[PDB]
Parts: structure tokens; sequence; C-alpha cells
């Protein structure tokens, strides 16, 4: 059973990579955007200490949020919705991918 | 205390890991933008 | 043809907003022009007092700003325990008044007239909530009912400056940018819902509730099976930009984090992670997919503050429940939840109002649509669709007789004069003791007027009405309610200069400091048991009096003695009637 | 349609640089003044910009 | 088969909703905490009542929201389910809809009457 | 100004609010397809 599910999701993804080059590098960003938060929170583990714990949070709260955005604009980018083209989510990406910088850099 | 009177995010050197874990997003995102308006689809 | 009726729907329209902008303008008016402009009640006293600091120095020195004329031996630290908003739109209007349109008026002015202005923006909001579920026809409707219900007029009259004005129409426009991204699917709907969120999670304390409004929503939307690829991204920057704009504000610092108000969204984030994931597998396999996959009110206030809106309002949700198109169960889901909280408290009425007009504001419009849509001539039909509408429109009139009756009996009064003829004697003795006393002297009151005393007689109390360091109450009423030779150290240890007592015995005021003596007593017995016990004002088998058989350290008590002093030698003959307690004073007592 | 791109990545750019010299040691006003007088010739181009390049995103 | 029918269908989810806000807008809640006794309710005072009174409250507010859900969404199903035989059938619709705003206007009348005998001074009735 | 002006102003503006939503309603319900 899940020996077929997994090699079809395996054919079945890489060809959707390799027709489009646009996909790959939004996942190229997004792996990178998980290791960020793996080792941002292996410093807090090794040693045990809280102290600046909004500083602990603001970085955290970048890798999610930005992971967010990226699939929000992967699953828009492929299937369009109706009513709304590609030249308006990008744009929509880069407004609300401006502000959470900024109150990510004043709670820090 | 005031808001403005602390010591700062610079000099605590506990938080020099979150703040080379802010610039690096910040210069990452402007390299992806940059190259992504100047590519092909399906070439 | 399309260009005559387009101009006509948009004059008409322009018409309507200006009458349904000066209804309630005019409504909220009645205690301006009956008496003079005076901010009302105990709570919105010390907003006032924080908005005319912000506007006489810097916003840089109101953000972090210790005051010690309140709470005095230990002063309270304002920035972290008050929610601006209220203060700092107000001081954004007065800064836009006096600078640019050229007008200068007092800070005052702005504060009285600062509910009835901001109505209008209500109605509009409400048009354009209604906009979305039903077409525009009904959206003028439920428009013209918001502006004249009197279960919303109880809360902002001209002098009430208090948050919920600000409040309950920041929850509307916050319903409509979220319901415009729920059919559409873009980003930055959610994006500028996330800004009004962070706008209305500063001005008022309850923004639990649409906290735990939107991923009950979500959930039933999971649960029927219709997700889509429109919740994945009109969610996760909601909670995404929403969250961490809340925490900037001190006061809820850490507190959407670890506390369990805030877990429900949590957790619903982390499910609808989950749930996009196992979307993908199923385009694939056909077969293996089902192998994986407060106060109890009473009945006549709720007719009493909507007319006949509350007697359509359960029909209303069985018609729009007959239909199940996407964005109707978030008021399915709306009405319930608020409906049984606003069952058991009384002051969550002015949540429920924005869906019994709604919702009562749809009904009717289903049935305007069909009995006076004539388009054939028959005499019957034309005889049942006459007597119909001329049925309804017979209500809605009395409606607005009934509201503009309501409002002008029951809350349109001051708290701070009393009415055949006026009695002012209230405001006499705070303009003494601001005309004729040095400026550093304390006064010490029970805590019911400390933010009058504070902010209408300028001097420096011991307690006020925010009750944060409960075993200072504590301290107050042991000093009102020993005996005096120990009650003299106990209040010079703290450097009182004055004490007051406020006292209904000549003309039955009622709310007097004899009757709310006992509670006093129970309040200091959670510490000091041994010196202070209630078993002993009370009488030979147990009843509370004042008479001349009264009990003996009732009778040597220091709220006793200050306030009937004078009492007996007032009338004649040398007897005295209490007028509230209904008992006979003697000189000798 | 070149000069329309270099007018697309200045305000992206000048976008992070007034974030910085916020974060630096600046008050709010002088930020939000100078997010405005930089924020709307930058609307206008980079929608003329996104407008004009199209079809190939 | 059969219950998945039942947890399918909208209408006991319908009648079951409304049957709620119906019972909860009658201040059933009240009557739970502080407990009534139970010849008729209690008079003159504005915020008490006894227990007997909410069936009668619920009875009231249930049945002018049953006129004003046939009046819409209705008079087509009665005459399907009745006689159609006769002749052009839309003097059915006019008497049935008139007397379906006829029993509005009384029950609405009857609801003014209880509220005045509960709290006077009230200047209109009926 | 008496209260007896802002009453008889009051229900005037009540009123010419209300009684335009029906015209409003009734061209809107007569001449369009929904
Ligand atoms: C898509 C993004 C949309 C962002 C929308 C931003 C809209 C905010 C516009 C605010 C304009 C303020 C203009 C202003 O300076 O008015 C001031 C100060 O007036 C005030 O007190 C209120 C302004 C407080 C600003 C709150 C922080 C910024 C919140 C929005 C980012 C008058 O207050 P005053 O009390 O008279 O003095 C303030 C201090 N001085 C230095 C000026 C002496
Ligand atoms: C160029 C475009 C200009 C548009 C903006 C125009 C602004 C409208 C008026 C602003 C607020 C004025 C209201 C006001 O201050 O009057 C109040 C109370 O008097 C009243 O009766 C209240 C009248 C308010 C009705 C209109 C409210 C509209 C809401 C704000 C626009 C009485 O003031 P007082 O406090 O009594 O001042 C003393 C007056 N003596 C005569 C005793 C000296
Ligand atoms: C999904 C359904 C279930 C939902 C679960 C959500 C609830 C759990 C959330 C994580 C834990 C929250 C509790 C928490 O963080 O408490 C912390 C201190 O507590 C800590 O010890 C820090 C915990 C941080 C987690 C670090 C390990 C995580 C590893 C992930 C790979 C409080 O620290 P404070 O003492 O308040 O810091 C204040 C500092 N000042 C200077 C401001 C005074
Ligand atoms: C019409 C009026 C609208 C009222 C909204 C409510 C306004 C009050 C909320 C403020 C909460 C207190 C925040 C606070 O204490 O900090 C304020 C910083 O003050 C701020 O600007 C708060 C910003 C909060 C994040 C804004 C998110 C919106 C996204 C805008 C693009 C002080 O800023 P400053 O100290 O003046 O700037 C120096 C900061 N350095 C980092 C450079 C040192
Ligand atoms: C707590 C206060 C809030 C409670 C909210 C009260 C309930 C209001 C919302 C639910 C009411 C409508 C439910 C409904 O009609 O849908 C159920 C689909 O439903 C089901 O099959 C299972 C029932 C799940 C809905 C109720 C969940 C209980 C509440 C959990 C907290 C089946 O109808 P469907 O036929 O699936 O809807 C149309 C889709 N078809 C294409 C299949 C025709
Ligand atoms: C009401 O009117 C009085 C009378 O003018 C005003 O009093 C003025 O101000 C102070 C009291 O606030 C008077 O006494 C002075 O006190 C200062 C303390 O710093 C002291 O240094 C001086 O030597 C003097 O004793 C002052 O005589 C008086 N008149 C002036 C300044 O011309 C009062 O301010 C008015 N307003 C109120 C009470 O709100």
């Amino acid at each position: 059973d899940f020996q077929e599910t997994f090699k079809t999701s395996k054919r079945a993804y890489f060809a959707q990579i390799e027709k489009y080059p646009k996909l790959k590098l939004i996942d190229t960003f997004c792996f990178f955007l998980v290791l960020l938060g793996v080792i941002q929170c292996t410093f807090i583990i090794l040693i045990r200490d809280n102290f600046p714990f909004n500083a602990f949070l603001a970085g955290f709260i970048i890798c999610v949020g930005q992971f967010v955005l990226l699939m929000s604009l992967r699953l828009q980018l492929c299937n369009s919705f109706p009513g709304i083209s590609k030249n308006r989510a990008f744009a929509e990406f880069i407004v609300a991918s401006l502000i959470l910088h900024f109150v990510c850099l004043h709670f820090i | 205390l005031a808001n403005d009177e602390y010591p700062r995010s610079w000099e605590i050197s506990n938080s020099w890991v979150y703040i080379s874990a802010i610039c690096g997003v910040i210069v990452a995102w402007i390299f992806f933008v940059v190259s992504f308006v100047t590519t092909s689809s399906v070439g | 043809r399309s260009c005559v009726l387009s101009v006509f729907q948009t004059i008409l329209k322009l018409v309507i907003f200006v009458a349904i902008f000066g209804a309630a303008i005019s409504s909220r008016l009645f205690a301006v022009i009956k008496f003079e402009s005076i901010i009302h009640e105990f709570d919105p006293w010390f907003n006032y007092r924080a908005t005319k600091y912000l506007v006489n120095n810097s916003f840089y020195k109101f953000l972090n700003w210790f005051d010690d004329r309140t709470w005095y031996p230990l002063g309270r630290v304002t920035g972290g325990t008050l929610y601006p908003g209220l203060m700092t739109t107000s001081a954004f209007i007065w800064h836009a008044l006096r600078n640019w349109l050229g007008l200068p008026i007092d800070i005052r002015n702005v504060c009285v007239l600062f509910a009835p202005l901001f109505s209008g923006v209500t109605a509009w909001a409400t048009y354009e909530f209604t906009k979305e579920i039903k077409d525009a026809s009904a959206g003028l409707l439920a428009a013209g009912f918001i502006a004249i219900v009197p279960g919303y007029i109880s809360r902002s009259v001209a002098g009430s400056y208090d948050n919920e004005a600000i409040a309950i129409t920041l929850l509307m426009v916050t319903f409509m940018f979220w319901i415009k991204a729920q059919k559409t699917g873009s980003i930055m709907h959610a994006t500028c819902a996330a800004l009004f969120y962070f706008y209305m999670v500063s001005a008022w304390g309850g923004y639990v509730f649409i906290t735990n409004l939107i991923p009950l929503h979500v959930f039933l939307l999971i649960l029927m099976g219709r997700y889509s690829s429109k919740l994945y991204s009109a969610y996760t920057t909601w909670y995404a930009i929403g969250t961490v704009a809340s925490m900037q504000i001190p006061f809820v610092g850490f507190l959407p984090i670890r506390s369990n108000d805030h877990m429900a969204a949590l957790g619903v984030f982390g499910l609808i992670q989950i749930v996009a994931f196992g979307d993908f597998v199923k385009g694939q396999i056909s077969t293996a997919k089902f192998k994986v996959i407060h106060q109890p009110v009473s009945w006549p206030a709720f007719f009493f503050d909507t007319h006949f809106l509350i007697w359509l309002f359960p029909a209303g949700v069985f018609l729009l429940f007959l239909d199940l198109k996407d964005e109707h169960v978030f008021v399915i889901a709306y009405s319930v939840l608020c409906s049984y909280f606003a069952g058991v408290m009384v002051r969550l009425m002015l949540t429920l109002t924005p869906v019994i007009c709604v919702s009562a504001a749809v009904a009717l419009s289903k049935i305007f649509d069909i009995y006076l849509d004539f388009k054939a001539i028959k005499p019957a039909a034309l005889l049942a669709k006459l007597i119909v509408s001329g049925s309804f429109i017979f209500y809605l009139y009395l409606f607005v007789f009934h509201s503009t009756w309501v409002t002008r009996t029951a809350y349109s009064s001051p708290s701070v004069v009393l009415p055949l003829a006026l009695i002012d004697d209230f405001r006499e003795a705070y303009y003494w003791l601001r005309m004729n006393s040095d400026e550093d002297s304390k006064v010490a009151a029970w805590w019911d007027y400390g933010y009058q005393i504070g902010g209408m007689a300028d001097r420096t109390t011991l307690v006020d009405n925010n009750t944060w360091n409960n075993t200072h109450i504590a301290i107050v009423g042991k000093a009102m309610a020993s005996p005096e030779e120990k009650s003299y150290e106990i209040l010079k240890e703290h450097d009182v200069d004055y004490v007051l007592v406020i006292f209904g015995g000549l003309i039955g005021f009622g709310g007097d400091d004899i009757n709310k003596f006992l509670w006093m007593i129970r309040i200091s017995e959670g510490i000091w048991p041994e010196e202070i016990k209630e078993r002993d004002f009370y009488t030979a088998e147990g009843e509370y009096r004042v008479d001349a058989r009264a009990s003996e350290t009732m009778r040597n008590s220091l709220l006793y003695k200050m306030s009937y002093k004078d009492f007996p030698q007032l009338f004649n003959g040398g007897q005295a009637t209490d007028r509230v307690r209904q008992q006979m004073i003697t000189p000798l007592d | 349609t070149a000069v329309y791109f270099l007018g697309f990545i200045a305000t992206i750019v000048g976008f992070e640089v007034i974030f910085a010299r916020y974060y630096l040691g600046t008050s709010i006003f002088e930020t939000l003044f100078s997010s405005l007088y930089l924020g709307a010739p930058g609307l206008l181009t980079s929608t003329k910009f996104l407008r004009s390049f199209g079809q190939t995103i | 088969k059969l219950m998945f029918s039942i947890i399918s269908s909208r209408i006991i989810w319908a009648t079951l909703s409304t049957f709620f806000i119906i019972c909860m807008i009658s201040a059933y809640m009240f009557n739970q905490i502080r407990n009534t006794q139970l010849m008729y309710f209690l008079p003159n005072e504005f915020q008490h009542q006894f227990a007997i009174e909410t069936q009668v409250m619920v009875l009231i507010y249930g049945t002018l929201a049953a006129l004003v859900v046939v009046l819409v969404k209705g008079i087509q199903f009665l005459r399907s389910h009745l006689y159609p035989e006769t002749k052009k059938a839309y003097f059915i619709d006019a008497i049935l809809a008139s007397f379906c705003a006829l029993f509005i206007y009384v029950f609405f009348a009857a609801l003014t009457t209880v509220f005045t005998i509960k709290s006077p001074a009230y200047p209109f009735p009926l | 100004i008496s209260d007896e002006q802002l009453n008889s102003l009051a229900i005037t503006f009540g009123i010419v609010m209300m009684t335009l939503i029906v015209i409003y309603h009734a061209v809107d319900s007569t001449m369009s397809p929904k």
C-alpha cells in the first residue's frame, strides 16, 4: 500500500518540479528556512537559559511566518484563484511580507 | 525605569545569535525577490 | 436605461446616508441640551484625566508615566496598567482640528462628543457587512436599525467616554474584512483584518471573543468537509501577523502564549497545517484513502431593549440556515455562542445586538422581496401584497416611536446631579476642597468615589475604583470601623489630612455610607480576624438597626459618630426621623 | 522598461534601509514621514513595472 | 444507510438550533440559577417572574416565528399537499397570505398586552 | 433649545429616514433581476 503511494508520490512530484523552474526555487528557500529554526532552538536546548525571551521569540516567528507566506504563494501560483491573476498574488506577497519584518524588528 | 533606559540587544552577548538569525532572512529575502522576476517559465 | 436607474440608486443612497447619519446625532443629545455638558460617571473620569496629560506635553512622556497621586504610599504605574487607543485617537482628532481645518476647540468638548460623532461609522460598517451575505438592498435596512435601537444607545450617550464606543465599531470592521477574505482567498484582506485586529486589541479588553470566534468558524468548516485552498491562505496570515501584533501592547505582553484562552486558536492552526498535507495524498490514490482518512437577566429586558427585532431574530437564523453558502456558518456560529453568554451576564448584551440587527434585517428583506415585487394585474393578488406590506410598514414606524420614547426616559440622566427641584450638593464640596486646601494633602474616602475626587477636586487619594492591591482597601475599611482612639493612629501612619463621609438621611439618598457599612466589615475579616468581628454589630437576637437599642460597639464606632453628629439637634422638639432606615433618634444616642 | 525595473529595486531596498535606520536610534515620526515620501512614487512606479513586464511571471 | 441520513440532514440541526435560541431568549437561565415558585406571573415588578411564565413566552415566540417562516417559504407546499383541482389557484394564495398576516397581528397584540401587565405606564398597547 | 423641539426633530429624522428605505427597496425589487 504505502510503497505504491510512496513511489507514485515521488515520481508525480519530481516531474512537477522538473517542469516548472519556479518551484524548486521556492522549496530550496523553504528547507533552509527550516534549518534556521532548528539550530536556533538547539541553542536554547543546549544551555539551559531563558533570559532574553522576546529576542528568542522574534527570530522563531520570522522563520515560521516567512515559511507560511511561501507556502501560500506556492498554492496560489500553481492553480489560479478565480478573480486573482498572477501579477497580484506577487504584489500581495511583497506587501504582507514587508509588514512582518517591521513588526519583528520592533519586537527585539 | 523608562522604556529606553535598558541594556540594548548588542550589549547582552546572549542574543547575538538571533540578530544573526534576522539579518540572514532579510538579505536572503531580497536576493529571492530580485532573482524571481529575472527568470523564465518552462524554457 | 441602465445609466438612469444607476444614477437614481446612487442619489437615493446619498440622501439615505445624510438622513441616517443625522438621526443618531440627534438621538444622543438629551443630557447635553437639558443640562450642562460634563463627563458622566465613575469610570470615564480616569480616561479624561489621561488624555489631558497627553494633550499638553509629548507622546513620549505618556507611554511610561508614573503618577504619585493615586494609591499614595505606593503609586501606580500607568503604562503597564491601561489600554491606550481611546486616548490617542482623541489626541489625534484634537491635533487635526486645531492645525489643519482651522478651528480650535477645547479637549473637554472633544471628549464629550466622542461617541455620537463616532456612531455613524458603525452604521456604515454594518451596511458594508450586510452587503456580503445578502445583496445591497438589505444593507440599508440593517444600517437603518443599528443607529436607532436602544440596546446600544444605553452605552454611548453624549458624555460617556468609556472603551466600548470605539470597540463595537472595530468589531464590525474586523468581521467585514474577514468575511471578504473568506470568499475571495486573497492575502491582503487578511493583512488588513490583522491590522484592525491590532487596533481593536489595544482599545478594549474583551478582545478574547474575536480571538475565539474565528477558529470555531474554521473548525466547523472542516467537519462538514468544505476544505479548500482558500483557508490555508486566509487563516494563517491572519494568525501570523495578528498574534505578533497583539504582543506589542504591554499589559497583554506574553499573555497570548501562556494563557488558556488563546490555546484554541493555536490548536486550530496546527490542525490546519496537518489537513493541508492530507489533501495532496488524496489526488493520487482512491482505495486506501478510506484507510487513512455576573447576574442573570430577567425576561422583559429583552423586549425592553429591542422591540420586534427579538421577535423575528429566530426566523432569520432558520431562513439563513436553509442555504449554507459557506459564509452563513459565521453568523449561525456567532448567534448561538453569543446568545448563551448574553443570558448569564448583564453587560454582554452589547455584543449581542449586531446580530439581532443583521439576522433581523435579512428575514424582513426576504419578506419584502416577494410582497412588493409586482410585475400582471389582478385584484386579489394586489390586495394580498398591499395589506401584507402595509402590515409590516406599520410596525416599523411604531419601532421608531418606541425607541425614541425609551431613550429619553430611562437611559438619559447624570449621576453627578440628582433631580420637582434640583439637588446639587455633590460639587460644592469638591470645589471647596479645590479652592480652600493646600495642594499636597491626602483625602481618605471609600473606594467608590476615588476617581471623582482625583478628577474634580484634584487631590491625592488612598484608594480608587481599580481595586488593584486588595490588602489596602482592608486598611481603609479597618479605619472606618474601629473606635476613634485607634483609627486615629492607623490613619496617622499614612499621613491623612482630611476624611469625608457621605450621608443620605436627610432627603433619602439611599446609596449612603450606612448602607455600605456592612460590606466594609467583611473585607476587614479576611486578615485581622481577632480585632474585628461582625457578630457584634447586631443587636440581641440578630437584627441590624441604628435606634436607641443599638449595639454597644456600633454606637462607639467611627462611621456612626461622623454621620449622626448634629442630627437630633436639628429638628424640633429633640427627635428626628432617618428617612431611609425609618428610625427615630434621640440626642443621648 | 529597464529604467522602471531600476525604479523597482530601489524602493524595496529603500524600504529596508529605513527599517535598519529605525532600529539604530531614530524615533517614530521620522520613520513614518520618510516612509510616506518614499512610499508614494514607489507605489506608482512599481505598479507600472508589474503591469508592463507582465505575461512572463 | 439511515444514521448517515440523520446526521447528514440539516432540518434537525435547524429545529435544534432555533429551539435553543428560543428556549434561551426567554430567560431559562435566570430561572435555573435563582429558583422561584410556580396565580399567574408576578405583576408590577420588573426583575422577577415565576417558573410557568417562560413556557408561555416560548409558546409565543415560537408561534410567530413559525408564522413568518410559513409566510416566506411556505404556501407552495400546502397547495401541493392539498387540492389543486379547482381553478386558477391565485385566490388560495391571496386569502391564505392575508389570514397569516392577521394571525401575526393578533399574537403581537397579545404580547404587548402581557408586557403592559408586567410593567405599567407603557404609553401604547396593541 | 427646549427638548420638545429636539423630540420633534428626532421623530422627524426617524420617519424621513425610515420611509425612503421602502421606496428604494420597491424600485430595486420591481425593476431588477434579483
Ligand atoms: C498600511 C500601513 C498603515 C499605517 C497607518 C499609520 C497611521 C498613523 C498616523 C499618525 C499620525 C500622527 C501625526 C502626529 O504627529 O500627531 C501628534 C501625535 O498624535 C498622536 O498622539 C497619535 C499618533 C500615535 C502613533 C501610534 C504609533 C503608530 C501606529 C500606526 C503605525 C499629535 O500628538 P500630540 O500630543 O499633540 O504631540 C505628540 C508629540 N510631538 C512630538 C508631536 C510633539
Ligand atoms: C468646515 C467643516 C466643519 C465640520 C466640523 C464642525 C464641528 C461641529 C461642532 C464641533 C463640536 C461643538 C460642540 C460644542 O462644543 O458645543 C457644546 C454643546 O453644544 C451642543 O449643543 C452640541 C452641538 C453638537 C452638534 C453636532 C455634533 C456633531 C459631532 C461632531 C462633528 C457647548 O459648548 P460649552 O462647553 O457649553 O462652551 C461654553 C459655551 N458658552 C456659550 C456657555 C460660552
Ligand atoms: C498544540 C496544542 C498544545 C499547545 C501547547 C502550547 C503551550 C506550550 C507553549 C510553549 C511553552 C509556553 C510556556 C512558556 O513559554 O513559559 C515561559 C518559560 O517556559 C519555558 O521554559 C520556555 C519554553 C520554550 C520552549 C523551548 C523548547 C521547545 C523545543 C521545540 C523544538 C515563560 O518565561 P517568562 O519567565 O515569563 O519570561 C519573561 C521574561 N521577562 C524578562 C519578560 C520577565
Ligand atoms: C490613530 C492612532 C492609532 C492607535 C494605535 C495604538 C497606539 C499605541 C500602541 C503603542 C504600544 C506601546 C509601544 C511602545 O511602547 O513603543 C513606542 C513605539 O510606538 C509605536 O509605534 C508602536 C508600534 C506598534 C507596531 C505597529 C504595527 C503596524 C504596522 C505598521 C506598518 C515607542 O517608540 P519610540 O521609543 O519613540 O522609538 C524608539 C524605538 N527604538 C527601537 C529606536 C529605540
Ligand atoms: C458550541 C457552539 C457552536 C455550535 C454550532 C452549532 C452547529 C451549527 C453548525 C452546524 C449546522 C449545519 C450542519 C450541516 O448541515 O452539515 C452537516 C455536516 O455535519 C456533519 O456531518 C457532522 C456534524 C458536525 C457539525 C456540528 C459539530 C458539533 C459542534 C462541535 C464543536 C451535513 O450537511 P451537508 O449535507 O453535509 O451540507 C451540504 C453539503 N452537501 C453537498 C453534502 C449537501
Ligand atoms: C484661584 O485663585 C487663587 C488666587 O489668585 C489662585 O491662587 C494663586 O496661586 C497660589 C496657590 O496656588 C497662591 O499662593 C502662592 O503659592 C505659592 C506656592 O508655590 C507660593 O510660592 C506663593 O508665595 C503664594 O503663597 C497665590 O497667592 C495665588 N495668586 C497668584 C499666583 O497671583 C489659584 O491658582 C486659583 N485657582 C485654583 C485654586 O484652581
